[PDB]
């Protein structure tokens, strides 16, 4: 967030050989950048990705969001696509630990 | 609560800024906000109603977002949207109404309904925005602690009161002296009468006074003050104070002498006007005091002299009066006035659904009763209920 | 039509948000919308006028755009813009006015002028935006059709009517009984008089009643009801019903007894109030019925007894009355009221340009005549015409 | 000046669109504008107050900016902001008030205070925006030059005037003929009386006339005109023109005959109405002329005949009258009305801080005195002062 | 504000936990907090005073930190510290006092002084700490808006009132009946007297009643109720109601009959006690109603019979009474009581520095006047001012 | 019983020492104590009320511990905390009141309520502290 981006930035601008850039400069550079709008183009797309983000993640084949523990002989559910399985599209009623 | 607000300006600034055509970019900042909502919702079930003739409609959520793709909206885009809004409309209505009836003596200022108690929840606050609607603007500042303030017109500060006080009377009621008045809404009319036309009064002048104590302070009031009380300028047959008989009032009007209006705040004179009729400003007051006199005319043409004999019977009753009207004012507390529909909205929803009388509000939301005993609980409930009515009127009128 | 709207909030939210200073950002979402317009336009010839004293200015379109190559708007930017807006201003004026006169029986609810008939065209719909102006908000909801609605302070629902009805009379008009009233705007005053003071009436009580039928339903009405009709509390010489002679009315006022106000809807009582003076709510009604009585005072002091003899001549005429004022209300149909300038705008533009009387509206847009025979055609034309007046007032007052 | 405006819609559209939750995307175009300000500021020092009993608080600036990071506001973000706004609030107040008292004869239309004279500076202009507040919208248009305009309910155009004119009188005041009236605010009531009931008048008709000259032209006025002047329908004892004695007025009311109302502009009849009671439109006028007659009833029942003898004494005084009320109108000049708090705000701030009488405004900002001699200087100062009051009311009520 | 608090518990928990001896570790958590402060300060400049006989003093900062080194504390460590505290002490004093005098109508709640307005600043918030001081504990909860509360011994809820009401009297004042009382602080004494000893009264019993309306609700009140009013049990010569003469009261005391005390809240009986003397609990009330009777003794020994003849003169005046004292109670609003020095501190600082009367508080901070008209503004100012007095008393008594 | 006590000085010395401003370290010895509690709780369920006009509300637990974001607390830290305290407040009230009504001749000097009889339990004693009241 710091350097990383800045570095690439200047490089593509050609003109200067980074390195000899006082550290007070590169960061200060960010401080100014992080205060502007964003080419509708650019922006307009990110808004898009975020809205669908969730949907992709769970929609994948390898990987799912967390598991629950009941220590309560629990009844397995049935869903056409998987057969006799133990899913549950809704965690509500048990603490959540990020 | 603040939650609730958004839900609307959301829809209005929505059902309004979305029409077959408009170039997208007028809503980019809008579409977004919208979606955000849908998400937070979907998956949570809701319940409303459960009293009088208020249906118990149940609700559920599971809706697709809104393609933020296109550059110019095509009709097809609208319809697939309006159909999703019309569930929120018909919803909110059933939501407002539900919390627009329940009342609480203790914390009658906070949320009550099983619908709202769940809204103040934290996972929901991810919505608030554009609080420019005069009422919410004031709700916040109050929850935060500061000088609130609302704008009115012909405000409704005076509980209805129409009566008289006989300072001199006798069984025959043939030589009375006193005052009669009508305080109602934003107006006061008061007349001072002296059947004897101050014949035996010191300096041939009879002093009168009318004091009205407001239940709430009014600030920045624009007021019309005029001489004479037309309402008490005609012949009347009135019931006696004890209700046992009736007296006759046959007024003849003279100009009120030494008129002095004082607008007091906690006993202190804030504004005082001496015989100034027309438009006057009273900047901060909780009491109005009108003092005026009847002065027997020192010089009288025969026709006048004939009305005022040295001895009874007194057949023409000398009367002086004043009329005062508060055109506009600001109050830190919500009040009914001549322009806002809040009181009428709340009263109407309760009447339509046969809502039972509760522990806070007088039967029928009666204004006179309410303002006469305007307790803190009634005010907090009234403000909550008025703010909800205003949120509702942004979409449903 | 909806087209028209935009053309304005375009300019207002323009001539307002565009000034020497501000950061571009405030208008990015705005500038865009703007340009879009210019494009659609340029190249189309428009004609306005051709009736009465209405010029016929023709307009051509060939205008540049608005660079988006700046951050802070330099003065130079403004002027090169204001000069382009002032052609749209002076235009729209000439546009509104043109369609603010023509009337049509068949399809009065629709567009007329050679100016607008071309606007509803499809190739123009590419503009529409920010429909939050109370009136358009309501125009739309009316075409898909649903619970439309407006807000009015002291509305104008009662066509002027000032008359009387003698229930008991005789040639000499020396012992009459009946009612007299004034219905006008948002107010009703009615008095019941009985020259005999119910001397021979059952229970010494004379019943009175006044019914007023609204031409449109009013909902959420905040109403002031007060005893007495000041307008009918003074001596009068009145023309007889047949116009052949004049009678004398010499009132003496008593409190109205058993006052009952009913607000009915389709014959059903929606709200009823018994002797409640002050502020009352009538939530939905098309009729008001005021019933009140004159009850001869059972106990009278000598002065009172003297006014009411057992035999004629009856020289003091017992009178009871009521005053009712609708402070605010909501109506599904447009109406004139005490705050909005719509009626005055439409009437004024027609008068200024000597517009000939048409087939829909009464001469001079006379309110009483209009509301008395408020046909569907007059209402559709009135709404179209009021909505246009409101669009115009966003720019030209 | 325009500067000032922004400073507010900045804060309102701020203290309103910024709360625990909302997405950044509803404020990107906003945040920016904001910061821009901060910059221009801090570094510059200010002084406000002095005159009268008004504290002199000194203000320094140097506030860090914001974040464009979080795209979902966290409570912590708000508080660190509200704390920075509350310095601008408590500031602006002290700013408005300071320039809301200073008046200037010569060029008393521009800025006066050491606070504002520095604001009109150029280096500040970098802020101006969202000029949709009815008042600023009009301030600008006035700077460039164009048909300005405001909207008013029950406007306050008539300086208080309550008097009479005896066209026929004699020492005993037993056979008078003339008119009496009350012009105040937006209302006029006038009565014409003839003690002889036109017994010796040509055609047994007495003509009356009442002319009222407005100090400013009113356009698009919606007016209620009703027959009768209730205010002059009751018995009165009045002072003679020379103040040496008192006369008796004992009215009996007849319908005004041949009523004609003319709304004139520069001597020309713009609107004329013949006997039309109810709602009428006067589209542009600076003068109202009411003409009406008393016609002796050609046919009289005994009771009526008895009131009007062929010879004196004349004991019942024939009276005809009219009542005219301007419900709403537009004026190119600022005026007080029944809804706006501007006059009251200005008057209140001056009263609270014991501001000394200046060279422009009458003592106490007295409305009657102001409108009676509404000079260009008073109007320019009033507009400046009203516009500031409106800027202040966006944040402080 | 909360800022202010810390500044103290900082010093107390400092000037207290730091002396020749003790181990570092018992203050480690303390030292730290301290330093943190110094930093934030240094560089910043201040100003206090400038009102009445109040010295204006300027202060700057530039101080060393603390040896977080040493294990134990050597004398030398203390002195080099106390010398740095004594600047903060003598400072805070001059700070409290400065904001303990300024009053304000609008925002009478928030800060006023050029000293504090700078403290609420954000850059200083880096200092809050240990808020177990009953008063701050309550200040906070009031901002978040929630059920607050305080503890008071012999509270001061009753404005001084000492008077009487003659229900039966005559010029000679030789056969009176009525009540006399003293309401002051936390006590009420009321006596009912009947010169005739109910000789002609129904059931030979005279009913009495005394109602006292509190300006604020008291909850959890422990109350002592005793029969008899010693204050009204002795011979008196009293001024007549009109001040024109003096009457003689020569009481003889009888036990109050059918004693009933009601503690009401908004008209509802919350607690009721029938003839229960001693200690009673009133859990929530805004009104106290004491009803008691004088019953003529049905059986009398000669000595008693001699005091109560069948005919006047009535020389021994039968009297019954009650005494009620609120020992302790809780109030949601600050009040003066018999133990706390807040009122005295505020009143004393203002008196010592000759602070001019302001717009909020009555002259001399008069308690009776204050509690009689305990407006919201007076309460907010009183709470601010009481909280500051309590912060000051942690260091300066 | 002693249990009960803590639950409070816990909150007071909490709702008081926890404000938008103080350095962490002025509460290190405090934060700790706090958390310890949360743990012991979560899971076990409670009943209150069941008498006269006394509501019977059921209280269940499920809360995350407490951060530490160094160098004085940020507002955001407070709110996410106050929201967790206000459940304990509105709780304790309903707890005190429940055992503030039941009486018993024989052994009416000890706990009575189904709420407290469970508090004197051993698995809870792990809390007691600052007994200066
Ligand atoms: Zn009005």
């Amino acid at each position: 967030k710091m350097k990383a981006i800045v570095e690439d930035f200047l490089k593509r601008l050609h003109i200067f050989d980074v390195a000899r850039v006082p550290d007070d400069q590169m960061y200060r550079l960010r401080d100014r950048l992080r205060l502007l709008p964003v080419e509708v183009r650019r922006l307009d797309i990110f808004n898009l990705i975020l809205m669908n983000m969730d949907q992709i993640e769970r929609a994948s084949d390898k990987i799912a969001q967390g598991v629950i523990i009941a220590y309560r002989d629990m009844q397995l559910e049935r869903d056409e696509m998987y057969g006799y399985v133990n899913i549950a599209r809704n965690l509500d009623g048990f603490q959540q630990i990020n | 609560m603040d939650v609730l607000y958004s839900l609307s300006k959301t829809l209005k600034d929505a059902r309004d800024k979305i029409v077959e055509g408009t170039l997208y970019s007028n809503v980019s900042d809008l579409i977004q906000q919208f979606n955000q909502m849908i998400i937070t919702m979907n998956g949570n079930e809701f319940q409303t109603g459960g009293i009088g003739n208020l249906p118990i409609r149940n609700w559920n959520f599971d809706f697709g977002l809104l393609g933020t793709t296109l550059l110019n909206l095509d009709a097809n885009y609208v319809e697939t949207a309006r159909n999703t809004i019309d569930y929120f409309v018909d919803f909110v209505d059933n939501v407002c109404m539900d919390e627009m009836v329940r009342e609480s003596q203790r914390n009658g200022i906070a949320p009550q309904s099983d619908s709202l108690r769940k809204l103040s929840g934290l996972k929901f606050k991810r919505i608030n925005f554009d609080n420019s609607s005069e009422y919410i603007e004031n709700w916040n500042l109050q929850n935060r602690r500061q000088r609130t303030g609302f704008t009115f017109h012909k405000p409704n500060i005076f509980p209805y009161s129409a009566s008289f006080t006989l300072n001199r009377s006798q069984p025959a009621h043939d030589n009375l002296m006193g005052t009669m008045w009508l305080n109602a809404g934003s107006e006061i009319q008061v007349a001072g009468f002296d059947y004897s036309c101050a014949i035996n009064a010191p300096a041939n002048t009879q002093q009168f006074e009318h004091i009205v104590q407001l239940r709430r302070v009014l600030t920045t009031a624009t007021i019309t003050l005029l001489p004479d009380a037309e309402r008490f300028s005609f012949p009347r047959v009135i019931n006696s104070a004890d209700g046992a008989t009736t007296w006759y009032f046959n007024p003849v009007i003279l100009r009120p002498n030494n008129v002095e209006v004082e607008f007091l705040l906690n006993g202190q004179i804030i504004n005082t006007y001496q015989a100034r009729f027309g438009t006057i400003i009273a900047r901060n007051f909780d009491t109005i005091r009108l003092s005026f006199q009847l002065m027997r005319p020192p010089n009288m043409t025969p026709a006048v002299a004939a009305l005022f004999p040295n001895a009874q019977p007194f057949e023409h009753h000398a009367t002086v009066g004043l009329t005062l009207r508060i055109e506009s004012a600001v109050c830190e507390s919500v009040l009914a006035d001549a322009s806002e529909t809040m009181l009428a909205n709340v009263t109407s929803v309760r009447q339509e659904y046969a809502i039972p009388v509760g522990p806070v509000f007088p039967p029928g939301m009666n204004w006179t009763d309410l303002i006469t005993n305007y307790s803190p609980s009634r005010e907090d409930n009234l403000q909550r209920v008025f703010t909800v009515a205003s949120i509702r009127s942004m979409l449903v009128k």
